[PDB]
């Protein structure tokens, strides 16, 4: 499914994944669009936020999902 | 009787006051959310941006700010800040942008029900409040 | 090439390296230049942190490039 990912910056990111995609392997994916690194990641759905390991389909996340994602806390 | 701090902050506000420069605040944003010094003279800079990028709300910002809320971590100390940096976060916008709206999205998402004052500060401004 | 390292509130230290360079061997110049240990630093770029081991090259650091030196502690 195409699922979305809306920065706490101002962009939207579509990225093709599915519901037994891993978290994990997820972050990832955004690591190879941006830059950002998976140590440094915080994806928030309707319900709450997203843990490693888990699969999409636990957070009964489906296609077209706006999926929240923010930096960790730093400053630069 | 006031602090000379204020005079400090106010004369660096008039300084880079028109100036998108990604420099003073690479050395503000660190100072105000850099996890380690204490939180003295981080709230005051936090406030200090807010005044610069009153208008344009960059990201680095509203990230570090969140993440904060949240996550909080900058304790190293406490007394009396959350209201200044609260307001910040409410002038963060220019007014008349459903942005904000989904930022709220955002903190109830989150459990920390602390924050509640504050969802009910940003919120009753802007929409769903007035009638 | 002469990079430089500014301080949240100190100084803008200028240090000649190289892209071959390890950061942890940077820190080590810093260590030398002032007083600050290794296990007490933080190199942080662009907003993001350089972890010790990698090179200048990796970061694409190039010269005169700014580096935003802050501290760290915690661990608990």
């Amino acid at each position: 499914m195409q699922i979305f990912v809306k920065t706490l910056t101002g962009k939207t990111i579509t990225l093709e994944v599915e519901p037994s995609d891993t978290i994990e392997n997820v972050k990832a994916k955004i690591q190879d669009k941006e830059g950002i690194p998976p140590d440094q990641q915080r994806l928030i759905f309707a319900g709450k936020q997203l843990e490693d390991g888990r699969t999409l389909s636990d957070y009964n996340i489906q296609k077209e999902s706006t999926l929240h994602l923010v930096l960790r806390l730093r400053g630069g | 009787d006031t602090k000379i701090s204020s005079a400090a902050i106010l004369g660096l506000g008039i300084a880079f006051a028109g100036s998108k420069n990604d420099e003073v605040l690479g050395l503000l944003l660190p100072i105000a959310a850099s996890t380690d010094l204490p939180i003295e003279t981080a709230a005051m800079a936090s406030l200090a941006l807010a005044h610069v990028f009153v208008g344009t709300c960059n990201g680095d910002i509203t990230t570090s700010i969140m993440d904060n809320f949240l996550e909080r971590t900058a304790i190293e100390l406490k007394t009396d800040w959350v209201r200044f940096l609260a307001l910040a976060l409410g002038i963060l916008y220019m007014g008349q942008g459903e942005q904000v709206d989904d930022v709220l999205e955002t903190i109830s998402a989150i459990e920390h029900p602390m924050t509640s004052a504050i969802e009910v500060l940003v919120g009753s401004c802007a929409y769903t409040g007035t009638g």
